[PDB]
């Protein structure tokens, strides 16, 4: 168990775990759930409607002091009725720690833009938006950012093709940069890697 | 000196002027009280165009609201007599 | 542990304020960047006469790719396709059959050298050491399709290489 | 006395006593107004009292910044302010009230 | 019921304002369009493009589809009034150098196995 | 009117495809903004359809002047999430050549900011260090730049018979050459005037908008991960960490000369501190056992087979690594869902944020002030558009 295997550290545990206790009592009307993963990982589960309190109450509290964002993402799980599940990252200098803020949204249901809060956030609702087709309610100015000029549909989610729908080349007749119904020469192989044998049992689910 | 004293019958005729110049309206069947959805068959849109063009026309803009109901050339002359109050 | 870069006040006597004055009025340190760049003239440049002189490369250099054989010259791809699965750019592409006699060869060996990486994964993965990436880097084209490598041009590629290839294998077998 | 905080915009304070007992109070005033069995009421009535008192016993500036682990007592006197700026932002928002809603049965459920 | 949350339309009434809005700057845009990039289609030509594009999302019934529609086309107009787009995305409306590939039965049992 | 302008991509000064659309009065700036993209090649899609091996090399292309340190926050995620722990030898391995790496930033950061401003001679003295500084990195993995070297499990391979020599003979010279740079430009009062109080920064600015790295470090911010969240073995090397004073360009080229002197100095450290053993976790379940083992023995050949067919499989949940890469905070949001492929990737890179505070930097300043800003940010845009 020794050379080989992670060390652990049961003080920043204990210590994240009040913590995280701390906040749920805090704010009640948000917090739905607080987890502290093995690696001492301090995760807290809120509602929508309290992103811009709990952040604010993050970055402003004595006690809490996160004055900064290191990055602010979207993850989609098609299977779960509200799709995508944002995610907040905060480091604070002050007592040396991270945190981990999430939150929930479908397709159609916008998330309240958090600039005010954080000026950071601006590209990364920006991002979200470009990427996943997720809403930020009172952004200042909300646009693509990565994707090119015109481009329909969000690359980032699930559903869409890795190879996209359309591609680019330059047509002489016309004398200019044109787009046209993806064609492929090699198909991209598609692999199923996945083993038929159980590797972790720590993780098995109920067999309904 | 400025513009001369514009009445009611130059307003109905540069009205009926702008519609006689829309294409999807054949002239000689529209009249001052036809109604542009029913008569004319005429899409929202296509009413929108309308408005667009009585703005280029007559040089005051015309919000979206009080644009929904002028629906027929008549209700465009009532509206740019109130704005430009003309009486006679 | 930390230290300032630009905290350092500057003395306020007759003599520093006279030499400061100077510094302004003479252009001293510009004096200075001007003997620094004349030094440099009088060095000598680190140019090399290519291609007569060759920049120093390593034993595990990631070059042109290519094909081997067994001393006995029969090829040593088995068409495991390790290599195709464990290519990140899908570059491989591999088909097989058994051979006349039985033996379990490729009929297909493709590599799409404008697709790969040159990571070097490939030769890792091998478990008959079949696929190299051998130490040619000038083998640049004047069109696109001469760089969709066959089978028959892996293993030329082989043959052409061995000596070379052999020997770099030989010096660095040890670490792998 | 002291120049160059040493941080970019934060400017030397001048009576750092006075404006911190001053900060202190108004946060307690505000506080003043959240209902007692709210835990954030609570908390920061502790955090606060706790910083009033050794503002209150420490005339030497540098032995305080020493006491209060803030860094820097500019520093402090940004965090007060804050702090204040929260409680009224709280005061609005009111989170001590039940959770407004329950999220779906396998929405925080991972893997898949 | 249905317990939704809007984006900025209550109705499909003011979604319906919101609509007309931007299909009226949309017309006005058109004719600067065609000066500054220089194209070789009449004004016609681009505000009847510009009816097909709005034309193609009639079927909607959801407010807040209607509302992210809008916002996606104020996005494409903001786009091209600051020259963010260029000659090349502008024509990409209209598919110059896509062969028309046909709807009926026989033709599509000609060409291939695709429906 | 404001004029408005298209600076880049095809631009010397941009650093990059970027599309800095500029709306002027005079030469003064009156907006900036930033049109990216230009290189988004669409890496965490392609990353979500690979193995954790088959990703590794895309985060050599992420940022491509400080590979090393790419491979490192990403092989710090993994081996976080696979609970298990590198051996010392390479640890210490990877924070020599995460220093190496950090000087070869540092030496194009500062060239490219010279050049611009117009100082064009210290970047042909400071690019034969470079080169030779690539040739370390072609001895170890016979790759110059994209080495792929650092592995989830430790280092694909162990160093030469000879290496530790030769970055010893190029460590004891360098510092004349920072020297002669210095020479060049710390004093130069042409390039005090281009640096000194351009694009000032305040600290609170620079927490809110999201920065990192020496754009806090110039403004007084004491703030490095290496001292205050340490990995691998930067608990056990000395070194200082430059400050400044006024947040200003000027004061952020002085913390990269500083910050190289002291990557000099790690460096004297980890040669004279290589311990002896293994370069990769002694685990077969998660690194690949050596050639002789996999050709004699029954289980290295299963699983040589399996960790190259299908990889290994991580169990679930997600993590934020971060690490001090030499542009600033460098991130991985990486989730697993228990399979051999990562099921979400998010790479967070300090000069999105930095290029998303551009405009605020260069209120009140000219164009050839905000090619002095753009410069002074240290933007790479492989790392900005991903
Ligand atoms: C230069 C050329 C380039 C072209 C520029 C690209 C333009 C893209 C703009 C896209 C934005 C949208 O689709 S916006 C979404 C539009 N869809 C809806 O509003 C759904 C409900 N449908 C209706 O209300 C009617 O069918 C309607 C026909 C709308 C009229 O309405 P009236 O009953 O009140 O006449
Ligand atoms: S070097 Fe890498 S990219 Fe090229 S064929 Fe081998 S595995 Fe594929
Ligand atoms: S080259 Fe090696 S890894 Fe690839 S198919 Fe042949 S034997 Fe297998």
């Amino acid at each position: 168990t020794r050379p080989t295997i992670r060390p652990r550290n049961d003080v920043v545990h204990k210590q994240l775990s009040a913590f995280g206790q701390y906040v749920a009592e805090i704010l009640p009307k948000y917090v739905q759930q607080v987890q502290v993963s093995c690696f001492n990982e301090l995760e807290i589960f809120i509602h929508p409607d309290g992103v811009i309190p709990v952040l604010t109450f993050l970055r402003d509290h004595t006690n809490a002091q996160f004055k900064s964002l290191a990055d602010l993402t979207a993850v989609d799980v098609p299977t779960r009725q509200n799709r995508f599940e944002i995610v907040y990252n905060l480091l604070s200098l002050r007592f040396n720690s991270r945190i981990r803020v999430k939150t929930y949204t479908d397709e159609l249901t916008p998330i309240e833009s958090s600039v005010t809060v954080y000026k950071a956030a601006n590209w990364y609702e920006r991002e979200i938006w470009d990427m996943f087709g997720v809403f930020f309610a009172n952004h200042p100015d909300l646009r693509r950012i990565l994707t090119d000029y015109g481009f329909e549909g969000h690359p980032f989610r699930k559903d869409f093709p890795l190879s996209g729908y359309v591609e680019l080349r330059y047509d002489d007749e016309v004398k200019r940069v044109v787009a046209e119904p993806v064609e492929l020469a090699q198909e991209f192989r598609k692999f199923d890697l996945n083993s038929p044998w159980e590797a972790f049992p720590a993780y098995r689910q109920p067999p309904e | 000196s400025d513009a001369p004293p514009l009445t009611l019958e130059a307003i109905k005729d540069r009205v009926l002027y702008v519609l006689k110049l829309y294409d999807k309206i054949d002239p000689e069947k529209l009249s001052v009280n036809s109604h542009f959805m029913k008569d004319l068959g005429l899409d929202s849109l296509d009413q929108v165009e309308i408005i667009m063009a009585m703005e280029d026309e007559f040089g005051f803009e015309i919000p979206d609201i009080d644009a929904e109901k002028l629906m027929c050339p008549q209700e465009i002359v009532d509206y740019i007599a109130d704005k430009k109050d003309v009486y006679e | 542990t930390y230290k300032f870069v630009n905290m350092r006040e500057p003395s306020m006597d007759m003599k520093s304020v006279t030499d400061r004055a100077a510094q302004t009025l003479l252009w001293t340190e510009l004096v200075r960047g001007l003997g620094m760049t004349l030094s440099y003239l009088f060095r000598e440049p680190a140019t090399i006469n290519y291609p007569f002189e060759k920049g120093p490369l390593s034993p595990r250099f990631r070059g042109e790719h290519a094909l081997r054989r067994y001393p006995s010259g029969e090829e040593r791809c088995i068409a495991c396709k390790l290599c195709e699965a464990v290519c990140p750019a899908q570059a491989i592409t591999i088909e097989a059959e058994p051979r006349a006699d039985g033996s379990r060869r490729t009929t297909r060996y493709d590599i799409d050298m404008t697709k790969c990486i040159y990571c070097g994964f490939c030769q890792e993965a091998c478990p008959v050491d079949a696929i190299v990436e051998g130490p040619n880097f000038e083998f640049s084209t004047e069109t696109h399709e001469e760089l969709l490598y066959n089978k028959e041009k892996l293993l030329n590629n082989g043959d052409k290489w061995e000596a070379e290839i052999a020997a770099n294998i030989q010096a660095d077998y040890l670490y792998r | 006395l002291k120049k160059t905080t040493g941080l970019v915009g934060l400017a030397v304070c001048e009576t750092p006593h006075e404006r911190l007992k001053i900060l202190y109070t108004k946060i307690l005033d505000v506080l003043g107004q959240i209902p007692k069995n709210a835990a954030y009421r609570k908390y920061t009535e502790q955090i606060t009292n706790e910083k009033l008192g050794m503002v209150k016993a420490e005339p030497d500036v540098k032995k305080l910044e020493e006491q209060l682990q803030g860094g820097q007592i500019e520093e402090v006197i940004l965090q007060a302010e804050n702090e204040l700026s929260l409680a009224r932002k709280m005061l609005r928002w009111k989170p001590w009230e039940p959770l407004v809603e329950e999220p779906p049965a396998n929405q925080w459920k991972w893997p898949i | 019921g249905t317990s939704v949350k809007p984006i900025f339309s209550r109705d499909m009434n003011e979604a319906k304002r919101r609509v007309r809005e931007l299909y009226r700057a949309w017309y006005r845009e058109v004719p600067n369009t065609v000066h500054l990039f220089q194209l070789d289609i009449s004004v016609k030509q681009g505000r009847d493009k510009v009816r097909e594009m709005f034309m193609k999302n009639a079927h909607v019934t959801d407010p807040r589809v209607v509302d992210l529609l809008v916002i996606k086309g104020k996005m494409e107009l903001e786009e091209t009034i600051n020259v963010w787009k260029q000659r090349t995305h502008i024509m990409r409306f209209f598919h110059e150098t896509e062969a028309p590939r046909p709807t009926d039965f026989l033709s599509k049992f000609y060409v291939g196995h695709d429906p | 009117s404001n004029l408005t302008l298209n600076f880049g991509p095809q631009h010397p000064a941009a650093h990059g495809v970027l599309r800095l659309v500029m709306e002027l009065s005079g030469e003064m700036v009156r907006k900036c903004d930033p049109h990216i993209g230009l290189l988004h090649r669409g890496t965490e899609k392609l990353i979500e359809y690979k193995t954790y091996l088959q990703a590794l090399p895309y985060f050599d292309r992420l940022d491509y002047v400080s590979m090393m340190c790419n491979e490192q926050a990403y092989s710090l995620a993994v081996e976080k999430l696979l609970n298990i722990q590198p051996p010392p030898r390479a640890q210490w391995i990877r924070v020599l050549f995460g220093e190496i790496t950090r000087l070869l930033n540092h030496i194009m950061a500062v060239t490219t900011h010279a050049l611009d401003i117009g100082a064009m001679t210290p970047f042909f003295w400071m690019f034969e260090e470079r080169e030779k500084m690539f040739e370390f990195y072609e001895r170890v993995s016979g790759a110059r730049m994209h080495a792929a070297y650092i592995r989830p499990g430790g280092v694909h391979q162990d160093l030469p018979l000879g290496l530790l020599d030769d970055i010893y003979e190029f460590s004891k010279n360098f510092s004349f050459r920072i020297d002669e740079l210095e020479e060049m430009l710390t004093n130069n009062r042409i390039w005090r005037n281009r640096t000194v109080d351009i694009g000032v920064v305040t600290a609170e600015d620079a927490l809110n908008y999201g920065f990192s790295g020496v754009m806090l470090r110039g403004s007084g911010i004491q703030w490095d991960l290496r001292k205050t969240q340490p990995y691998d073995v930067y608990d056990q090397v000395e070194f200082d960490v430059p400050i400044g004073s006024r947040g200003d360009c000027y004061d952020r080229y002085l913390c990269r000369v500083e910050e190289m002197r002291q990557s000099l100095r790690i460096i004297s450290q980890c040669l004279n501190k290589m311990p002896p053993g293994e370069i990769k976790v002694d685990d077969a379940k998660v690194s690949p056992p050596k050639r002789a083992e996999m050709k004699t023995s029954m289980e290295s050949l299963i699983h040589h087979f399996k960790l190259y067919t299908e990889g290994y499989q991580v169990p679930p949940g997600a993590t934020y690594t971060a690490i001090e890469a030499p542009k600033g905070e460098f991130g991985v949001y990486l989730v697993s869902d228990g399979s051999s492929r990562p099921y979400r990737c998010k790479i967070k890179a300090p000069g999105f944020a930095h290029l998303a505070g551009l405009d605020k930097m260069s209120k009140g300043h000219m164009l050839a002030d905000v090619v002095a800003i753009i410069g002074t940010q240290d933007i790479v845009f492989g790392e900005v558009d991903r």
